């Protein structure tokens, strides 16, 4: 297509479209000439992918003002399904138009997930990969090698290869997905990590994960030029306020505390050992002290910044000196003040939640240490560790999360909230005391991101109401529509199961173990649907504890047999590698003969960044509803803040946020207007929030779905499939719901007009 | 009010001589209460009425039947072009009764080595029928679809009711891409219609492959009564045919020579080919009140079709649906008795 929207020709990639692709851009676009945020709902089942981009690039070609976008995706895995989808979406284009592109747009991740260096490869652990990237590839490392060519140095040599032709110049001209550029830098045997970190200078959108734009330790390298005029999109927003204040999170337990008493202590020695050899540069770094916050080198480090910046993006900083830490050796006392006044604080016979003011006076009358000089502790850490040019940093991964801790909290206030819990009460009556502390509100987080950029754009697969978000984030949009699935056929049946067999009302509420009512009233359910059902079904749980003990005490029971008979089950597990080895075997399965069952936790990893098609998704259960002060109080003081805040009060955002993982995890099995399945709830509270559903699926709930035994949910899904597997296309109907090629659109819209 | 085939594309070349083999399905699948009896039963019943459809209007083809059962393929009929061997194995097996589950592998893998013999003009097509969730390999399974599709064989599936995209898939490998084959069902008057449509030979538009002659001859009846005697059967013959070439005695049978390995038929089985060779232009519903022809039926005669305004009740169907090449009529019956058993269009037949 290259049809217009009464200002910009769009190129979309598809001869075909959907209705609700044109009320996206429309309303997308009258947005944007007024950059604004307006928050807004786009169905997953159409993939808003290529709307966003198509109209993205007709707005960035066409107008000649914002040549920089923002699309901020969840993970990396959503990245690189749009890296490829913008990719179709430029050889369409040039295809169609010839060659009007130039256009060079690139995502970034990390490299746990691209450093090409063999070696450092092999490791797991990304904190080790970034800092053995750093020695490998450093500042530093290329001068002692350089003055003093030895054995002891090395570097990927893919930073080599960097320097010496990518920083003059950029890639040829291809958007260089995850697939594409690894291939392409591995062919040009190149550091894909610093590639994109230099390229961002030049690139005309960008992608990232939330994370890049969210922890300012991370969100700060940002550009102005990246930053001054893009236009910033979100997808799949919807559960972001837990990375937020995840972003804005420390919790603490004291074996962390002996390994900081390990690092402080080797950081005494590195002290002795340099001092006593030589304090001389040490004085020079005084000085350097004394002409302030030393932006000479403690920003002018195009490789050496050590300690990133819990705080946000240097808005809540000074320049001067921390008054006597000047003394690294005074530094280091005020360190062990630090260690061991947290150690003191470690043993609370009980529970104890602080704010970061309260405590803070409490400590100045236990030790009149200060906040100003507190806040430097993370940067001069930083510095002093460039200063000893220091061979490792394990026992110091503590000391630079005590950084970050004391950073924070000499920082922040009246917002978050320090806590102290003597132990776990899930293994109580043992030593696992925990001083975790974070914050409660989120809109101060998104706040710089708001602040900088007006036209941002927020859009998820989930978000209902369009209005909790303005609440929370506290935020001005415009355009808040939810756009209903027009759609002349049914082609999903969600439907509330709040009566099994026995018609016993359910839910796994009553308790996080076994009561064998509702537990073989699952049972009855599940296995039904394990003939019934073909390849491809997953349900997904509350809880991996809870949906572990009914999984234990259902092997207990037959109930696996006859699914074994005839699926094949997948289960979850904790180890990220071993859950995704699953998911694929449980992918080849599927899409081979034999069916195969995942089952899961809605707040389960997969059901953040993995998508269904057809083929392994047909029938997802809801098995009661994600809440989760099964757990820790963490969130009664969040609600708590949330009332004297906000006009929302306990059970409103426990029954919200459960929905919202609950549509979240739903989203996934529907790929194109060729797709549909089973969705099915288990528990009897969704009847009252039947509302709080968002629209297309609110829509294909039909009250007459409400409360239906698991008998007639049977036939329902039975005559569903029957019906599913048809080819009723006549085609003719197909025009209005799919507005055909270049015409429909054109002749409906250009009428419509009025 | 019509849901007719817009485009019935047949003017070309289907494909004629098919070495057909149904596979069926014999697990605790087919036991389950759904369909009436069951969804065993009622196959084994369906499918022996697809042995004589098929046979009648394929009477030059061959075939061979394999079951399913306990994550196991089972052979029941060697290829055979008596009609009655495959009539006898299915009362066989509808006695024998359903166990374990398919293993759709290892019946592809034996259709593959059945196959083999068969040359270029006789060609290839299996034909599942599935009402499992789930299939039980051995082997390879895109591998042996890959060995399947490169040695030139689409299948046809009938699957119950659910979808198995695997099945879609692989048909689509087979059916070089394009995709029908993948029919299930919701109903039975709906499964035998499936049948019905099974039996034609089935184009869609051809890969241009070898076009070869097949050559052969045709024997004789015989005369003497007493004379009894065989070498088809090595049994009393008391009368029968006469192998155009090696002379040899042949009870009745369209089958290959038995002596020097020819085709023997009479003709009408080229017939039964040519009437699916140019089927006809289809009987247009005639205009309501455009229409105004004479008063009856010209293939039959059927005084009916209108009552002449009633408002609702004759402003609805002027039942007149005559052809397109003739525009000579025939009336609903006589529509679909000429276009479903002789097709035999005499108003174009007729000048
Ligand atoms: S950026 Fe270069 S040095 Fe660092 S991990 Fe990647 S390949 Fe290795
Ligand atoms: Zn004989
Ligand atoms: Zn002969
Ligand atoms: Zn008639
Ligand atoms: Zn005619």
């Amino acid at each position: 297509m290259k049809f217009y929207i009464d200002d910009l020709p769009v190129l979309f990639p598809y001869p075909k479209i959907y209705p609700e692709q044109y009320n996206y851009m429309c309303d997308i676009k009258k947005t944007l000439d007024v950059g604004g945020n307006s928050i807004l709902e786009m169905p997953s089942g159409t993939g808003k992918t290529v709307s966003l981009l198509s109209l993205t690039i007709a707005y960035q070609m066409h107008y000649p003002e914002h040549r920089k976008i923002i699309y901020c995706s969840r993970t990396m895995s959503e990245i690189e399904k749009a890296l490829v989808e913008l990719e179709n979406l430029m050889d369409y284009r040039t295809k169609e138009l010839g060659y009007q592109e130039d256009f060079r747009g690139l995502g970034l991740t990390s490299r746990k997930n691209l450093c090409l260096h063999p070696e450092v490869s092999k490791e797991r652990k990304g904190t080790v990969v970034d800092e053995k990237c750093r020695r490998m590839t450093n500042g530093q490392a290329k001068r002692k090698l350089e003055e003093d060519p030895e054995a002891n140095v090395e570097l990927c040599e893919y930073h080599e290869n960097l320097y010496n032709i990518e920083v003059e110049d950029y890639l040829p001209k291809g958007v260089f997905s995850f697939e594409k550029l690894l291939k392409y830098c591995e062919e040009k045997t190149l550091c894909p990590y610093f590639i994109v970190r230099r390229m961002i200078s030049l690139c005309n959108i960008i992608i990232y994960s939330y994370h890049y734009l969210l922890d300012p330790k991370i969100a700060e390298r940002v550009s102005n030029e990246v930053s001054k005029d893009s236009i910033v999109i979100f997808d799949e927003a919807h559960n972001i306020d837990n990375v937020c204040i995840e972003s804005l999170s420390l919790d603490l337990t004291t074996d962390a505390l002996r390994r900081a008493t390990r690092g402080a202590n080797a950081l005494d020695e590195r002290i002795s050992e340099v001092r006593k050899v030589d304090s001389q540069k040490l004085q020079d770094e005084y000085e350097k002290l004394v002409q302030g916050l030393h932006s000479a080198d403690i920003l002018t480090d195009q490789e050496e910044p050590f300690v990133e910046t819990p705080v946000l993006p240097q808005d809540l900083l000074t320049e001067a000196i921390p008054g006597n830490i000047r003394r690294a050796e005074h530094f280091v006392s005020f360190l062990k003040r630090l260690i061991e006044y947290l150690k003191t604080r470690m043993k609370v016979l009980h529970v104890i939640s602080e704010t970061p003011k309260s405590f803070l006076q409490h400590l100045k009358q236990l030790t009149f240490i200060e906040r100003k000089p507190l806040r430097f502790c993370s940067e001069r850490l930083s510095l002093l560790v460039r200063t000893l040019e220091v061979t490792e940093v394990e026992d110091f991964t503590a000391l630079k999360d005590i950084a970050t801790f004391a950073t924070l909290i000499s920082t922040y206030e009246e917002g978050f909230l320090l806590i102290i819990e003597p132990y776990e009460i899930e293994n109580a009556a043992v030593p696992n005391p925990i001083m975790r502390f974070t914050c409660l509100d989120a809109s101060i987080a998104i706040k710089p991101v708001f602040e900088r950029f007006s036209s941002v754009i927020i859009t998820s697969g989930t978000i209902s109401p369009l209005d909790m978000y303005p609440r929370m984030l506290n935020f001005k949009t415009v355009l808040q529509k939810s756009y209903a699935m027009t759609l002349a056929k049914k082609s999903f049946l969600p439907m509330i199961i709040t009566k099994g067999s026995d018609q016993v009302a359910i839910s796994s509420r009553f308790e996080i173990r076994n009561d064998p009512s509702i537990v073989r009233n699952y049972g009855s359910m599940l296995v039904e649907f394990a003939k019934i059902t073909p390849d491809g079904m997953v349900v997904f749980f509350p809880s991996y504890l809870y949906m572990e003990s009914i999984v234990s005490m259902w092997q207990t029971m037959g109930i696996l047999d006859e699914v074994w008979k005839h699926k094949l089950i997948l289960v979850e597990t904790p180890d990220a590698q071993e859950t995704s080895l699953a998911l694929e075997t449980y992918r080849k399965a599927c899409s081979n003969g034999r069916g195969a069952i995942l089952l899961s936790v809605a707040r389960g990893k997969v059901s953040e960044g993995i998508d269904f098609d057809h083929q392994y998704g047909r029938t997802v259960l809801m098995i009661g509803i994600p809440f989760q002060y099964t757990e820790s109080r963490i969130l009664k003081a969040r609600l708590e803040f949330m009332r004297e805040n906000y006009r929302i009060r306990e059970n409103d955002f426990l029954s919200f946020d459960a929905m919202r993982h609950a549509a979240q995890c739903l989203g996934r099995v529907l790929r194109g207007k060729d797709d549909y399945g089973v969705m099915v709830l288990a528990d009897r509270r969704f009847s009252r929030k039947r509302s709080q559903l968002p629209k297309w699926i609110a829509q294909g709930l039909s009250d007459a779905d409400l409360n239906l035994s698991t008998d007639m949910a049977i036939s329902n899904t039975k005559q569903f499939l029957r019906t599913m597997a048809q080819p009723t296309d006549p085609k003719d109907q197909e025009g209005v719901s799919v507005w055909s090629y270049e015409d429909l659109i054109k002749h409906q819209n250009s009428r419509k007009d009025q | 009010k019509k849901r007719t085939a817009k485009k019935n594309i047949t003017p070309y070349q289907r494909g004629i001589i098919r070495s057909l083999i149904l596979t069926l399905d014999c697990s605790e699948a087919m036991l389950e209460k759904d369909l009436r009896p069951n969804r065993h039963a009622m196959i084994i019943q369906y499918a022996i009425d697809f042995v004589h459809e098929f046979f009648d209007q394929n009477p030059i083809s061959q075939m061979g039947i394999i079951i399913m059962r306990n994550g196991l393929a089972q052979l029941v009929s060697q290829v055979s072009g008596n009609p009655q061997d495959h009539i006898d194995a299915l009362k066989s097996i509808r006695k024998q009764e359903p166990k374990g589950n398919p293993s759709l592998q290892n019946a592809l893998e034996m259709a593959r080595g059945l196959l083999l013999p068969v040359p270029a003009h006789c060609t290839r097509e299996v034909l599942i029928v599935f009402g499992s969730l789930s299939t039980t390999d051995p082997g390879d399974i895109h591998q042996t679809i890959d060995s399947l599709v490169s040695e030139k064989i689409r299948v046809k599936v009938l699957g119950l009711s659910a979808q198995v995209a695997i099945c879609k898939e692989l048909c689509k490998a087979t059916n070089y891409g394009d995709e029908s084959f993948y029919k299930i069902l919701l109903d039975e008057t709906h499964l035998k219609e499936l049948f019905n449509e099974a039996v034609t030979p089935l184009p869609v538009n051809k890969i241009n492959k070898g076009f070869t002659l097949v050559k052969m001859g045709f024997p004789t009846r015989i005369f003497e009564d007493t004379p009894t005697f065989c070498s088809c059967h090595s049994k009393l013959v008391y009368g029968g045919y006469f192998c155009p070439n090696c002379h040899s005695k042949v009870c009745s049978l369209p089958t290959v020579c038995p002596c020097c390995d020819l085709m023997l038929i009479l003709s009408t089985h080229l017939a039964r080919s040519y009437h699916h060779l140019m089927p006809l232009k289809t009987f247009a519903e005639v205009p309501t009140t455009e229409k105004f022809r004479s008063e009856d039926c010209f293939s039959c005669q059927s005084r009916f079709p209108x009552x002449x305004x009633x408002x609702x009740x004759x402003x609805x169907x002027x039942s007149r649906y005559r052809c397109e090449d003739c525009k000579q009529e025939f009336c609903v019956d006589c529509d679909v008795f000429i276009h479903e058993i002789l097709h035999n269009c005499p108003g174009c037949e007729s000048k």
